[PDB]
């Protein structure tokens, strides 16, 4: 039954993509449906058993790669973080093969979408179970391949095809990183197995010599992973690709780039917390990094007037909090947290998949307005989910962010104050963009097109349905699952998860804290709505600054432009990169001067000396006399009259004055 | 009769004797290490 | 309207053309220089160096004497 | 010494197998076509059929060569040579004899105009290339290497599509010659000190730190032209780009094959010190090579170009890989020398089927292929795939092998080969996308055909081979460790 | 023809070879070459062997296996140092 | 469009709608079905659970695996 879980996608999406044309838009639909769903039931199953049951379940296929210590596997893990995820995937999966079923409805080719879609599943899936580093490498490259192959989707379109380009390599960036730490994980353990790393890792002490710097191979190991994690989990270094990645059809935008691969790196670093809580080092760096990151997403999202962006630089934010809960060592915290923001930031997906659907796929939030009562179930779910997203009291979201910031702010550290000081400015702009996308979709007067008003319809069934079960999920998950999952000194993670007891300040966050620092969520939240409600109704002059001053200009554009990422990342890296490859390696190098000191140099001087001793031929009888005399001259003087000779002459001189001859006229 | 059992059999009479192959390899080292003296002698021989 | 064959473009075979032919186009400039000093000696120079260097820094890691290369 | 082999199925055999084909096929009419392919094929299958059953009777667990047989040059018996096989030489005579009858598949539609010479050159070079890879002595090397540089000549300059193949021709054969001559050379030395030419014996004699030096620098000097190493590997894009789309399949798949190979079999055991001495140098060469012919490679625009200009890196990650001296070093880089021998030979199929078509190697002219091609399509797609060392795939599994012991010597060549993950993703996605995605441009290109059925049996070993390599390199590893074994631990004692 | 069975070889090291000068018997030296190697192949086995023991001890004992699986985390670590061909020498 | 109807593909090109799409997805499914047997079953051998459940579970039903890894000083 659990190689069933894995590879039910896998049978599903073989079956579409290789006899499509068998079973047209409708077969390939329920067959690709069906087996993810069948997945999903098996998935709950497994839940019951390894979670609630306390039974983890170890499964081992075959080796793959075995050369000497290396012992790569074809193997399964089954744990309590596993089932967790597995939960999620499976859930969230069958949910938008459901949706798409209808979203993708009017789409000449529906069939190759959802196979897409199965395979994406079972590489994640792949991915969550994997029993040591190289499985998990497969299923992050699998991952990568399938996010790829959804974002140009439309292939005819050159912006998707330029996003799904620019995902691909930046995650290649990341996998760098990754694949080098695995690297380090096998030579400091000699194994890639996750049992036996997790049972050695707290004795290793030795240093290492890494790019000519000698450093701390534990630490190496585990920065090395975060890179890869930076990477899948659009952190700061590498965090553009997520925005652009929205070229894709919603429902990718919903399953891929929200809920469970852009968690990838969260859950590998849940997944090491056995490895990772001996470096503080790379902890420190985590901290920051998630900071840093939920605050640059937070100010990008506030200015954009594309729905789907919005909602993907929400995700991008989200996406630090629960970094830095892993930096902080509260692993379990982030996982909850992950699980939470799957319900949540699914059903804001979707939700804005059907006002788009309704609006003859307008995105632009400035050509919507007045829309409440028109979708009255969308507005709703969109309600629901923004609600549950900022954090307010007893929703799903509640239960997690807050617990997260408390835990910041009791990390008596230099980057627990800098994770503090940042999640909890940027809990205040979340709120102003979340209320901003409300009020300027639903509730302003219409700035709208008639003709889109005159056509508008809400969801068909088969994506009502998923609408309500992510809506209820995002009420009642939270509340249901936070004694489960971060309950005081519960033992439901069991061995999956590692806090050393150094690190343990769960207590102390839920004890020793001002009570005003509990409520500063709600209290920054409050102040984002009020902001926001004062600059999309009751504004009508805060937009001459930008029009009349420069430096007011520049600020709206640096927000809107993402700090200017992309162009710097761009103008100076990538054009340099393109640059040397063209002017200094094929036109400086292969066919310049290795062309000149090689083949072209070398046929022209032969060239020009063949030239040279055919004109000695000459045809004249007495050249031919004067040359036999000039040889027989030469042998007397040389071999004969080299006697006193020696005395003015040397060798070296005779052989350099023949050949500078060569250099006449 | 049996696939396998047969398959087996057949694979086993196919292959080399690793005794034997292992042993004419041992003759030509110790003859080739002692007989690497004959030919450089002719190559020494004076041409006057 | 006859053939798979592509209908040529002019300009894009000169383009073509023109990519296939650089070697008769160099010219020892200043900027050739550079980049040819820059890159085709001084960068995989400061490679070997590392190389070498770590290895030196194993050496010395392992309570060793330097390994002699080349 | 007679060493005759007990083995039904042996060595002498198989090298007489298109021997035979060649000579029966000399005296076939033109006209009678159809003979004519029968024969070819017919013959390059038996080869192929014969070296699976060379694999079955292989022993895994000795670290001697096998099958050894002799080969009695004169009465004196002096000179008397040796043929034999290992596990680093056993996959590359099986990849050989499978990817012979490719060639004479893919040109079987214009065998009318490509009359007996095509064929017979293809089994003369394949008769050169398995008696290459089965030869336990330097001189008969040498001797077998060289004579393929005629068939191959022959190959380029008659059937090449354009005038540019005279210069690629002249560039290959001359580049060849002068690698192989410095090889001679080597060869000639140690003759002087051993008085013998045969592996054996060499394995088992003493060479000077400072003799080791000298006859090192000879080897290299013809191994990095075959490789090819920077910077004598600009005769590869031109030679692999005129060649025809079979000459580019035996090119790549094969002859790039025998400097690694050379390396693998003469150099590292023969001259451990040397070895060691040099192996600072071998991999700055091989970095530099990886990121910057993988930067030129992202430049190109011509379909073969960028085929041809991708193996240069993956050559070069072999060099990293061998020149690590261990275990994951060694089978990586064998692994990857079969798996790209696969790989890149069906990327000039896939290039073949499109230029045979449409006459154009440019990447402006196409776009848009998935709507009339997409059999053809998926097909470039997996192994474009392939070619980005996508786990799952045989080219992952020598990547990362070569990964691994290149990291456990040194950390920063390491962290400089993994950075081909970054540009070879790079430039095979954008081939991809340039060639298959997008619209149309009906004033280029406007009439389209996807595979037929010989395109897509061609097609099916190499995804069968790819995938069966990547999921379960067992098969292959099992067979090699006992060989690589030896040789990472020969000229050592503990 | 093969007999069915495992291969044999001798338990012990060539008689015949000389440490001190190598390059004087060469089938000893051959010999002695590929005893080595299976010599060091048994080592990597135990090494593999040690790691399937701290595998399961990890996953039987859950959170006590710091205390559990002390000892034989430090054999297998013992026997991976100077393993095979990795990053150790003799 | 017009020339993609002479197209062929495996996934069926743009807008495609078999006449007997129906009795091909029922057909389909037995295979999936029928595939997933003998998974099941090397799975339910293949599994191996260390520690017994607190409550009964449904993979007691079909493996044998519950509490057989206790003695890990005799792994090989
Ligand atoms: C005291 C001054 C020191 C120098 C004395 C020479 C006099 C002089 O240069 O003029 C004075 C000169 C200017 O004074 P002035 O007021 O104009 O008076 C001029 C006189 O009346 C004199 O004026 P004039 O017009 O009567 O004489 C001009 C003089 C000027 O003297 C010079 O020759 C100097 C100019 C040479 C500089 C070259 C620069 C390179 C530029 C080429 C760029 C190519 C790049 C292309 C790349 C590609 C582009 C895309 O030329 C000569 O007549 C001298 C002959 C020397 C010839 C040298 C080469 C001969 C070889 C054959 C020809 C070339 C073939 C190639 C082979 C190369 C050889 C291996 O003073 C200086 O420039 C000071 C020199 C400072 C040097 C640093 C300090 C030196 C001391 C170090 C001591 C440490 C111990
Ligand atoms: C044997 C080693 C040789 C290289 C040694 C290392 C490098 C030393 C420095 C460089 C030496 C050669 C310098 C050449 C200067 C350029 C000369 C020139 O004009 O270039 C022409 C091409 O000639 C060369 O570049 C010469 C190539 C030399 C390559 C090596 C020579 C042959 C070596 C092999 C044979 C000898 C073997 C001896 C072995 C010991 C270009 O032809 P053109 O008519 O277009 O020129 C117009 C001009 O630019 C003004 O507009
Ligand atoms: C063209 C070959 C280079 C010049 C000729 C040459 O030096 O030949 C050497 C060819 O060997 C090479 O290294 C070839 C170099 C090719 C690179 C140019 C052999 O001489 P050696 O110095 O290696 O041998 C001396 C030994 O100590 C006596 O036993
Ligand atoms: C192992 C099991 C894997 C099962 C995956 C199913 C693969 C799906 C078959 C290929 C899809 C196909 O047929 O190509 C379509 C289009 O071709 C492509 O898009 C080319 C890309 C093919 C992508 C297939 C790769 C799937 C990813 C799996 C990777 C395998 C794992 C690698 C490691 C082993 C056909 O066109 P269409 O029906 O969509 O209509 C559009 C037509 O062109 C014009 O209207
Ligand atoms: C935003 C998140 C970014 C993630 C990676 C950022 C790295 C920041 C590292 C700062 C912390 C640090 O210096 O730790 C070092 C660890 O080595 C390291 O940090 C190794 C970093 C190498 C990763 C880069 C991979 C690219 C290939 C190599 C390039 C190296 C050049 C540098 C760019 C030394 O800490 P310690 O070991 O001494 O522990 C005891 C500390 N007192
Ligand atoms: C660490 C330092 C070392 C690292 C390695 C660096 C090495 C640098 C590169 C050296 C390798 C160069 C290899 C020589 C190949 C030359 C190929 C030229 C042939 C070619 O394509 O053009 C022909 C020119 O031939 C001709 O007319 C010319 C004659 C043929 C050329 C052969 C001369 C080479 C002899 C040896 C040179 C090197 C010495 C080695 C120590 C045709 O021309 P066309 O169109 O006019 O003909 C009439 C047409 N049918
Ligand atoms: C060996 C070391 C390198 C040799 C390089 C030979 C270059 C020969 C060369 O180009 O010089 C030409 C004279 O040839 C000669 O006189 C060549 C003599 C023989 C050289 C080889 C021995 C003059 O040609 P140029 O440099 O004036 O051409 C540019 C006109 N604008
Ligand atoms: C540590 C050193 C290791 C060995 C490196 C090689 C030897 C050292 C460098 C030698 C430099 C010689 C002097 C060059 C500077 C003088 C410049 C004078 C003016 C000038 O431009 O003269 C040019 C002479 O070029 C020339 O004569 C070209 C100079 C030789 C370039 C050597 C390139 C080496 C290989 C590069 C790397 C390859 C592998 C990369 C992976 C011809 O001017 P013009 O007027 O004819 O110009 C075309 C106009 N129409
Ligand atoms: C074409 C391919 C040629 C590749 C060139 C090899 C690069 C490295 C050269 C090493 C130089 C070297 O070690 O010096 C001597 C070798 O003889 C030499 O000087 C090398 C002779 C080969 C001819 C010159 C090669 C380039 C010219 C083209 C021996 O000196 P040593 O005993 O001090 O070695 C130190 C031992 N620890
Ligand atoms: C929740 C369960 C799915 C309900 C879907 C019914 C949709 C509907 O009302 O049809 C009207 C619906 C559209 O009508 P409208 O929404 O009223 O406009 O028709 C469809 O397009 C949907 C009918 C077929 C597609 C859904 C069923 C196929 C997938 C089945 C997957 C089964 C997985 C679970 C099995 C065990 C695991
Ligand atoms: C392009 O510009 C020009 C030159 O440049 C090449 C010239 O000078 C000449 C011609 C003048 C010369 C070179 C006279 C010298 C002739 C000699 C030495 C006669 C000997 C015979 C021949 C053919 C040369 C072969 C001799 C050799 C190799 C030496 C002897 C052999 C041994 C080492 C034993 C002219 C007209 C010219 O306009």
């Amino acid at each position: 039954m659990y190689l069933l879980i894995v590879f039910l996608p896998l049978l599903g999406s073989s079956v579409a993509g290789f006899f499509g044309r068998f079973l047209g838009s409708e077969g390939s639909a329920i067959m690709t449906t069906t087996c993810v769903s069948f997945s999903s039931i098996l998935s709950l199953i497994a839940f019951y058993e390894v979670a609630l049951g306390a039974s983890a379940c170890y499964l081992r296929i075959a080796p793959w790669i075995s050369s000497e210590m290396f012992d790569a596997s074809w193997g399964f893990l089954f744990d309590s973080l596993t089932v967790v995820m597995l939960i999620v995937v499976t859930f969230i999966s069958s949910l938008v093969h459901l949706y798409s079923i209808s979203y993708m409805s009017e789409d000449p080719h529906s069939p190759r979408f959802m196979c897409y879609l199965s395979i994406f599943t079972f590489f994640m899936l792949m991915l969550v179970t994997g029993d040591n580093f190289l499985q998990l490498f497969l299923g992050w490259e699998g991952v990568g391949l399938a996010s790829y192959l959804l974002i140009h989707f439309w292939f005819t379109r050159l912006q998707a095809d330029k996003a799904a380009i620019k995902a691909m390599l930046v995650n290649r960036v990341g996998d760098f990183g990754l694949a080098l730490g695995i690297l380090g994980c096998f030579t400091l353990f000699q194994t890639v197995d996750f049992s036996t790393i997790f049972a050695c890792a707290s004795v290793p002490r030795n240093s290492w010599i890494f790019c000519n710097m000698r450093l701390n191979a534990i630490s190496l190991i585990c920065i090395l992973l975060f890179i890869g994690a930076v990477g899948k989990s659009a952190q700061i270094g590498l965090h553009t690709w997520l925005p652009d990645a929205m070229e894709g059809p919603t429902p990718v935008s919903a399953l891929i780039h929200a809920a469970t691969m852009v968690t990838a790196g969260v859950f590998m670093i849940a997944r090491c917390s056995p490895l990772f809580e001996y470096s503080p080092t790379a902890l420190i760096v985590i901290t920051f990094a998630g900071a840093m990151t939920s605050f640059l997403a937070a100010t990008t999202g506030i200015l954009q007037n594309d729905l789907k962006r919005v909602i993907a630089y929400s995700t991008c934010s989200q996406l630090g909090y629960m970094i830095f809960a892993c930096g902080i060592s509260n692993y379990s915290v982030s996982v909850f947290h992950l699980m939470n923001h799957a319900f949540f930031k699914a059903l804001l997906f979707l939700s804005a998949g059907s006002v788009i659907h309704a609006m003859s796929d307008e995105q632009d939030m400035r050509k919507m307005g007045g829309l409440a009562s028109s979708f009255p179930l969308t507005y709703a779910m969109m309600l629901i989910g923004s609600l549950s997203l900022i954090g307010f009291p007893f929703l799903t979201g509640f239960y997690s962010k807050d617990v997260i910031l408390e835990l910041a702010y009791t990390k008596y550290t230099i980057s627990g104050n800098f994770a503090f000081w940042l999640g909890s400015v940027s809990v205040l702009f979340t709120s102003y963009y979340s209320f901003r996308l409300l009020f300027l979709t639903f509730l302003v007067p219409t700035n709208s097109f008639g003709r889109d008003i005159s056509r508008c319809h809400d969801a068909p069934i088969p994506m009502a349905i998923p609408l309500i079960l992510l809506a209820l999920g995002s009420l009642f998950v939270g509340y249901l699952a936070k004694d489960m999952m971060i309950g005081l000194g519960t033992n439901f993670w069991a061995n999956s998860l590692l806090v050393l007891p150094k690190n343990e300040i769960l207590a102390e966050s839920e004890f020793a804290a001002p009570t005003i620092i509990k409520l500063i969520p709600i209290l920054f939240s409050t102040l984002g709505a009020f902001v926001a409600y004062n600059v999309n109704l009751v504004a009508d002059q805060f937009q001459r600054a930008f029009q009349t001053s420069t430096f007011c200009n520049r600020l709206y554009s640096f927000f809107n432009k993402r700090w200017f990422f992309d162009q710097v990342l761009n103008d100076f890296l990538v054009r340099s990169f393109l640059r040397f490859g063209y002017e200094v390696s094929f036109e400086a190098l292969d066919k310049g001067a290795i062309e000149i000191l090689g083949p072209y140099g070398i046929s022209y001087t032969f060239r020009r000396l063949a030239e040279r001793i055919s004109q000695l031929q000459s045809g004249f009888v007495y050249h031919y006399a004067f040359a036999m005399l000039l040889g027989l001259t030469l042998f007397v003087t040389f071999f004969c009259m080299w006697d006193s000779l020696s005395s003015w002459v040397d060798n070296r001189l005779s052989f350099i004055l023949i050949v500078s001859s060569f250099y006449t006229k | 009769g049996f696939i396998m059992e047969f398959a087996e059999n057949l694979v086993l009479r196919l292959m080399e004797n690793p005794e034997e192959r292992d042993r004419k390899a041992r003759e030509h080292i110790y003859e080739m290490h002692e007989r690497c003296k004959k030919i450089k002698e002719m190559w020494a021989l004076p041409i006057r | 309207g006859g053939g798979m064959e592509t209908n040529k473009n002019k300009f894009i075979e000169d383009w073509g053309s023109a990519r296939e032919n650089l070697e008769h186009n160099f010219r020892w400039t200043r900027r050739n220089f550079a980049l040819i000093g820059i890159f085709g000696i001084a960068l995989p120079i400061i490679v070997y160096k590392g190389i070498v260097k770590d290895f030196h820094m194993q050496d010395e890691d392992a309570g060793r004497p330097h390994r002699k290369f080349l | 010494l007679e060493h005759f082999c007990e083995c039904y199925f042996n060595l002498s055999g198989l090298i007489l197998c298109p021997v035979l084909g060649s000579i029966i096929l000399l005296f076939i009419p033109n006209s009678r076509i159809r003979l004519i392919r029968l024969i070819g094929l017919c013959a390059s299958l038996i080869t192929f059929l014969y070296s699976l059953v060379l694999w079955i009777q292989f022993d895994s667990s000795t670290a001697k060569f096998q099958f050894v047989e002799s080969l009695r040059w004169l009465p004196y018996e002096n000179i008397n040579f040796y043929l034999g096989i290992d596990g680093i030489s056993l996959f590359f005579v099986i990849l050989t004899t499978f990817l012979i009858p490719i060639c004479i598949l893919v040109g079987w539609s214009g065998m009318r105009s490509y009359g007996k010479e095509y064929i017979i050159a293809f089994l003369i070079c394949e008769f050169l290339m398995i008696a290459v890879f089965c030869m336990l002595d330097l001189l008969l090397f040498y001797v077998f290497f060289e004579s393929v540089l005629i068939p191959m000549f022959i190959i380029i300059g008659v059937w090449g599509s354009r005038q540019r193949k005279i210069k690629a021709a002249y560039q290959f054969f001359l580049y060849t010659l002068l690698g192989s001559l410095f090889m001679l050379l080597a060869i000639l030395l140690i003759l002087f000190q051993t008085g013998t030419t045969d592996l054996q014996i060499l394995l088992t004699t003493e060479f000077s730190e400072r003799r080791q030096i000298f006859l090192w620098i000879a080897f290299f000097a013809s191994f990095a032209v075959k490789v090819p190493m920077v910077p004598v590997h600009i005769w590869l894009p031109e030679a692999h780009v005129e060649a025809p789309t079979a000459g580019s399949v035996i090119l790549a798949g094969i002859l790039l094959k025998f400097g690694t190979y050379g390396f693998l079999r003469f150099s590292i055991p023969m001259f451990p010190e040397a070895t060691l001495c040099f192996t600072p140098f071998i991999y700055t060469l091989s970095a530099i090579a990886i990121i910057y012919t993988s930067l030129t490679t992202l430049r190109q625009i011509d379909l073969k170009k960028i085929i041809a200009y991708s193996s240069v890196a993956h050559m070069n990650l072999v060099t990293i890989g061998m020149f690590s001296l261990n275990i994951q070093g060694i089978g990586g880089s064998i692994l990857l020398m079969l798996s790209h021998g696969l790989v890149s030979s069906a990327l000039f199929l896939c290039v073949g089927v499109l230029y045979d078509r449409h006459k154009t190697r440019l990447v402006r002219y196409y776009g848009g292929l998935v709507s009339t091609m997409p059999n053809f399509s998926t097909i470039f797609f997996f192994f474009t795939l392939a070619n980005m060392s996508l786990p799952g795939t045989s080219s992952f599994i020598g990547e990362f092998l070569i990964l691994v012991g290149a990291f456990q010597r040194n950390s920063l060549v390491a962290t400089l080969a993994a950075l081909g993950m970054i540009l070879g993703a790079a430039y095979s996605l954008w081939l991809y996308n340039r060639v298959v995605s997008g619209n149309l441009k009906p004033d280029f290109l406007h009439k389209f055909s996807d595979l037929n059925g010989r395109e897509v049996f061609i097609f099916i070993p190499f995804l069968v081979g790819l995938v069966w390599m990547g999921v379960y390199p067992k098969v292959f590893l099992d067979c090699m460790h006992t060989s690589v074994s030896n040789l990472v631990q020969h000229g050592k004692f503990h | 023809g093969r007999k069915k069975g495992l291969p044999e070889f001798e338990e012990s090291a060539p008689d015949g070879f000389d440490p001190e000068n190598p390059y004087k018997d060469p089938v000893a030296m051959v010999e002695m070459r590929e005893h080595i190697v299976r010599e060091k192949w048994i080592q990597i086995e135990k090494a593999k062997i040690l790691r399937e023991k701290v595998k399961w001890c990890y996953r039987v004992e859950g959170v006590n296996h710091y205390q559990k699986c002390r000892h034989l985390v430090q054999q297998y670590l013992d026997s991976t140092r100077g393993v095979g061909w990795g990053k150790d020498h003799r | 469009g017009d020339f993609r109807a002479k197209v062929w593909s495996m996934t069926g090109g743009p807008n495609c709608r078999p006449k007997h799409w129906r009795r091909n997805t029922a057909i389909a499914m037995f295979g999936v079905f029928l595939v997933c047997i003998p998974i099941a079953k090397l799975s339910a051998k293949l599994e191996q659970r260390p520690h017994m459940p607190v409550r009964p579970i449904p993979s007691q039903i079909w493996c044998k695996n519950f509490g057989t890894k206790d003695d890990y000083e005799k792994e090989h």
